[PDB]
Order: structure tokens, then sequence, then C-alpha cells
């Protein structure tokens, strides 16, 4: 079982109260959505997900609360149109809970293809066939050139060995099609000496497969999570009430940066991890930020309790960024 | 060029040659004795000594010329000058004796003043800074201001907004608008100036 990550913080943060309408742009399993419909019995809630399996769960769970929860299906970009059909263009949503990442059910079910450990079709697509033409991870690896595929790994996977892990994929695909998760994992391992398979470690300091950065990289290029995250936040702002509390959850750095640089106005094209020294050097050259539209409830990113991390290691990297619209 | 660097451009000016010798300075006397030893390029077909020669209108005609069709370009020019003159003779006969004094009927005076009202004093340059583009204001040389006035006027008349209107009617209408400090081309001048004022703090780049 997967407990909703930081459910206690997200509930306190949004303080759901009677007379307030809320949105959920990532229903998924619905653990967070259900934790929010428990504290306040008079709450109004809206749900959304990219997975039709997740949208069916919400529809089945809608029986528990007939109108307090309203289920919707679609991507972040398509969310505004879907909600615009309802007619809530101003929205006046008190809070938008934009949980991020892959659902526990999505990656616990081997058929969905998200787990390298198990053997499933190399789908790695949050979409559940709602768009049967949407390329899957298998398609991405078999088509793109080394330079193109290396960029996917480098930019989205934070993978130093992008050229080494991409060349192995290019050679492997020629010999046979890459259609299964384990088939890819073995190819990526084959780019390195056999001992490399578990040399790398996580921040938890527990050995991880040497292809855990290629499964994350493709997952984010197949589902365009990063570009869809920028529109998703923007749409929330337009549909978010003034004085309404937004709450995001970033499990990896790339998504965390966008949430940080969006709630603070920082340009998305600035250099990453800028030090104070570099900031001085940057502006010294020019010598020769706009008003913020948010009020961060908690100034610094929250993180899961160390005890809770061991119980749910999947959510160890959950960085909660809360803000109030201005 | 088929002219060697030794070839000098011809000076087509009747007055310059009839000027008496006594009025000449010792510097101007040297220039005249020097040119007698220099090679001179053949006069181009464009410019002559005619009293009706106008270098500004000849330049505007070339900026309107498409594919070397000078006959058509010049036809449009003279049709515009005739259309401007007829519009002013119509405004003149319909006016009172007092207003008639303020009505200009010379199309060359209107053409020149119409362009001078469109010349932008200051312009902007698209500059790159830190992977980001920001425009920078800069003074404009005299050549550039005159060229931009003629390019904005010709561009406006070629705009697709005008539906089935012939060029001599479009250009004549725009020239008379600019002659009165009104029109789209005058707005383009004002917008460029107003933008060059909002980027004054970027003048140090
Ligand atoms: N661009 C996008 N638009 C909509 N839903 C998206 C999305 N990217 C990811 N999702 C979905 O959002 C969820 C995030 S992970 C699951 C979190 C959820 N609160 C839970 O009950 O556990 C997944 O269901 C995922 O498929």
């Amino acid at each position: 079982l997967h407990i909703p990550v930081m459910v206690d913080e997200v509930v306190h943060c949004l303080s759901p109260q009677k007379g307030q309408i809320f949105l959920d742009m990532t229903f998924g399993s619905g653990g967070h959505t259900k934790a929010i419909l428990q504290k306040e019995s008079d709450i109004v809630l809206y749900a959304l997900d990219r997975d039709p399996t997740a949208y069916a769960l919400a529809e089945h769970l809608s029986e528990l609360y007939p109108k307090q929860i309203r289920a919707m299906l679609g991507q972040f970009s398509q969310a505004e149109a879907l909600l615009m059909k309802a007619g809530v263009q101003p929205g006046t949503f008190d809070g938008v809970l934009m949980d991020l990442g892959c659902s526990s059910m999505q990656l616990d079910t081997p058929e969905r293809g998200f787990s390298l450990r198990k053997d499933g079709p190399l789908d790695m697509r949050m979409d559940g066939g709602r768009y049967p033409d949407m390329p899957t991870a298998a398609d991405v690896v078999n088509a793109l050139d080394q330079q193109a595929l290396a960029s996917i790994l480098r930019t989205y996977g934070e993978e130093k060995h992008a050229k080494k892990i991409a060349s192995a994929i290019v050679q492997a695909r020629s010999i046979y099609p890459i259609t299964r998760t384990q088939q890819l994992a073995s190819i990526v391992a084959g780019a390195f000496p056999p001992s490399a398979i578990y040399t790398r470690k996580d921040l938890l300091q527990r050995s991880t497969h040497i292809a855990t950065k290629t499964f994350q990289a493709l997952r984010i290029f197949v589902n365009n999570e990063l570009n869809e995250l920028y529109t998703g936040l923007k749409t929330a702002q337009k549909f978010l009430r003034p004085g309404g509390r937004l709450v995001a959850l970033s499990f990896h750095s790339l998504e965390d940066r966008i949430v940080k640089r969006f709630l603070l106005g920082i340009s998305m094209t600035e250099r990453f991890n800028l030090s104070v020294r570099q900031q001085v050097m940057k502006t010294s050259q020019l010598g020769s930020r706009a008003p913020l539209m948010w009020e961060l409830i908690h100034k610094k990113v929250l993180s899961p309790q160390d005890q809770d991390v061991q119980d749910n290691p999947r959510g160890r990297s959950a960085k909660l960024r809360a803000a109030i619209k201005l | 060029s088929r002219y060697s660097p030794e070839f000098k451009d011809p000076l087509i000016d009747k007055e310059y040659y009839r000027k008496p010798v006594e009025e000449l300075t010792e510097e101007e006397k040297y220039v005249r004795e020097l040119k007698k030893t220099q090679l001179i390029k053949a006069a181009p077909a464009g410019k002559t000594s005619s009293v009706f020669e106008d270098p500004v209108i000849s330049k505007f005609t070339n900026m309107m010329m498409i594919g070397g069709n000078k006959v058509l370009a010049r036809s449009l020019m003279i049709q515009t000058l005739e259309a401007v003159k007829r519009k002013q003779f119509e405004k003149y006969h319909a006016a009172s004796a007092e207003e008639q004094a303020t009505i200009e009927r010379n199309p060359y005076t209107i053409f020149h003043q119409a362009l001078k009202n469109c010349e932008p004093m200051i312009g902007l340059v698209p500059i790159l800074k830190g992977g980001r583009f920001y425009q920078v204001p800069v003074p404009l040389p005299d050549r550039r201001r005159r060229f931009l006035a003629m390019k904005w006027m010709i561009t406006e008349c070629r705009d697709k907004k005008h539906q089935r209107t012939l060029m001599p009617e479009k250009l004549s209408h725009k020239l008379l608008e600019a002659f009165h400090n009104q029109g789209p081309v005058i707005k383009r001048k004002h917008d460029l100036h107003k933008m060059a004022e909002a980027n004054r703090a970027l003048a140090h780049y």
C-alpha cells in the first residue's frame, strides 16, 4: 500500500473548509483527494488525471460522495478547456493540488510498463490508450538518433553517460526491437562493465539499477511532464481564486525548479544552481525582477519526515512548495 | 565595377560651370584644373540637367520599382503627383477666400513635406544580452531617416489592407495625410519615438 505523500502537510496547508471549491489536477490513485474529502464533509472538489484508469477510479469513488467530488480526464494543457466547458473560467478555486510524478498504481502494475524491475510492455505512458497514437517509450528509443536520444537522457534524466547509454540503445534496436522493460534495462547495463549494474546509489544511499535514469528520462519525454507542468501551473493560476492556497509536490529537481521559478517569477532560461558569486559576476557585466504574484506559505521547501521516508521510500524526494495567489 | 578607380563621378550642374572665375577661391580653382586631367564616368540615364529634376522623387521612384520596370514605377509616380494636384485644386475651389491662402497646390512641396513629417529622429537596434534580446535606442543618421520615411510610405501603400485601390490613389491619399501630420506612417514615426523613450535606460548597452 502507498500512503499519500505528505498528506498531513497538504491538508493543513490547504485547510479545506466549508464554502470553498478546490481542484485536483492529478487524482491518480486518489489518496490525497480522499484525504481532502474526509476533513471537510461540506467541501466541493474537482479531479483530473491523464490516466483513464485513474479517471475510472474517481468515477467509481464518486459513488462514495455523489457531488463533493467531480471526476475529469485529460492532461494539464487540456484541463482549462475541459473545465472551460463546465463554464468555471474564473474558477475561484480556493486551492489547486498539483501532485506530480507517476502514480503508485501506474508503477505497481507491471502491465503499464513503468517498472524496470518487473517485465511489462515498454509503454511508460501515463495515458491509458485514451490517445492510441501517443508514442510510447519503445517508440522513442527505436526512432531517435544518438544525438537526439542522448539529449533526452541528459536533459530529462540528469544522466552523465548520455552518449554511452544512448549508443547501446541504438545498437540494440538494430539487432532486435526494444519492446520490453527488462530488455531496455539490460541494454543500458550493457553500456557499462557488468559490475556497474548497481554501483550507482540514490540519495537514500541504497543501490539502484544503472538504468533508473533512462526510465525517468523517457517517462518525462513520453508524457512531456515538464512542458505540461508549466501550462498546468499557469492554468491553475488563472483558475485560482485570489487568496487561494496552491500546493505542489516535486519529487525530482527538474519539476521542483519550475515550481520554484514560477512561484517566484524567476526566468526559466536562467542558469541553474546559481551561486552568490555567479550572481555578482552575472550582473557586473551589465552594469557597464517583476512583482511577485504569490505569497509562499512556507518559505522553504518541506520534505517528508525521515521516519516516513523509510515507510514510503518512493516519496522520499517529495518537495512541497505552497503559495497563495496575489 | 567596369570603371577603374581612376574614374570620377560626373558633376551634372549647369550653374557650377557658368560660375565666374573671379568668384572662385584658390581651393576651388585647383579642383577645376584637376578635373581636367581626371577620367569621368558616363552620366547615368537617371539624372539630367533638366530644371524639373528632383533627386528625392527619383529615389522614391526607384524604391517603388519592381523587377527593373522603371516605366511602370515612373508612371505610378507621375500619376500620384497628378492625383495630389487634382485633389488640392478641388479643395481649393471649394474653399473660402481666407482658407484658400493656406491650401497648398504644389505636389512637389506636398511630397517633400509629407516625407519630412515621417522621418524618425531616433531608432532602435535589436541587441542580444545573456541569451535574451533587448532593443537599444540610437540616433539615426540623415541618410537613414530619409530612407526610412520612403520605405514606410511605400510599405504602407503595398499593405493588403487596401482592397483594389490603385497605387496612385493610395499613395496620393497617404501623402496628403502625412502632409497634415496624420496617418499610419506618421503613427509609425510616433511609435518608434515612443519606444525609443521607454528604452532610454537601455542606452548604456
Ligand atoms: N500532465 C498531466 N496531466 C494530468 N495528469 C497527469 C499529468 N502528468 C501526470 N498526471 C497524473 O497525475 C498523477 C500523479 S502521481 C499520483 C498522485 C495522486 N494524488 C495519487 O492518488 O497518488 C498520476 O495519476 C499521473 O498519471
